[PDB]
């Protein structure tokens, strides 16, 4: 739902 | 406008998590007593302005504007195609060097990261919220429910969260009102009074984040003692039953610490008044 960076 | 009042949660026993867990793999399960002291909860998710006076006051410069990007979906122009680090993507641009929020003032701050929030927080005379405080929150004082309103999506034909409608990520229809994000104050309140807490931006919490969790009853659990991921809550305006259902109390997923996105915000808590 978010990549992480 | 009052976009930095919180609300008191009052102190209970809740089932956190849940025995039909819709997604396994995050570690939804098992369903487990947890008790929660009273406390302050932010009515709204952090704001563009909110966040405006933090900087004004510090000087705070965020993690992706040091970094210099940030993940943007494509669809408003990675872990997914539709993810793309964008130069010059951060609070202020929210899609790129030529986005701007003079616009969008009351909607949540993105592209913040974990240590980005707690220094908003912190220097607000708060704290982030642990994950049982704010699942325990999420829920508005209901017990066993996927929503905090209950168990139907869309109850009496009205949109209470601001999510994703249509195909994703071809279309969204925007059927709620919103495409991207909302303002901070839109949709009914939950039965605690706050606003947004699924959907819209996704929201960080305090703890590190782990998928085995013991049955027993616990006390203002604080998560794991170390880790590698934060947990984060709630899902955006990007999810969907089909691919991301997290709008639920009980979901729950994670990044690392330095990590921001276009879909990701943060709401405060205090154990008293600021
Ligand atoms: C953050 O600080 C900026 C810069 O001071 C504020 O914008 C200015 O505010 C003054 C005082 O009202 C206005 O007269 C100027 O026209 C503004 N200048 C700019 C650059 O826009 C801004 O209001 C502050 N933001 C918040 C949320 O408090
Ligand atoms: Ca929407
Ligand atoms: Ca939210
Ligand atoms: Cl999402």
């Amino acid at each position: 739902c978010t990549p992480s960076r | 406008l009052a976009h930095s009042k919180m609300v008191p949660i009052p102190a209970g026993v809740f089932t956190m998590g849940t025995d039909d867990p819709q997604i396994k793999q995050d570690g939804e399960a098992p369903a487990r007593r947890v008790t929660i002291d009273a406390f302050y909860m932010d009515a709204y998710e952090v704001s563009n302005t909110e966040f405006e006076k933090f900087v004004n006051s510090t000087g705070y410069l965020t993690e992706a504007e040091k970094f210099g990007d940030s993940f943007v979906f494509e669809g408003m122009l990675a872990a997914a195609p539709w993810w793309l680090p964008v130069k010059g993507a951060n609070w202020r641009h929210p899609e790129g060097p030529d986005s701007t929020i003079l616009h969008r003032p009351d909607h949540p701050v993105l592209h913040v990261s974990w240590n980005d929030a707690v220094a908003y927080c912190t220097w607000a005379g708060k704290r982030l919220p642990t994950e049982a405080e704010w699942e325990y929150s999420c829920r508005g004082g209901l017990h066993n429910r996927l929503f905090p309103w209950g168990n139907k999506l869309q109850p009496k034909g009205q949109h209470y969260a601001n999510i994703w409608q249509g195909e994703f990520p071809v279309t969204n229809t925007g059927e709620d009102g919103f495409q991207g994000t909302a303002p901070v104050d839109a949709f009914p309140p939950n039965g605690y009074g706050l606003y947004n807490i699924v959907g819209n931006a996704w929201e960080w919490t305090s703890d590190w984040w782990t998928v085995h969790h013991s049955v027993e009853e616990t006390l203002n659990p604080k998560g794991p003692p170390s880790g590698k991921d934060r947990v984060k809550k709630g899902g955006s305006y990007m999810s969907h039953r089909s691919y991301c259902y997290r709008y639920r109390c009980a979901a729950r997923s994670q990044n690392t610490p330095d990590s921001s996105a276009s879909n990701l915000g943060f709401r405060c808590a205090a154990d008293r008044l600021p």
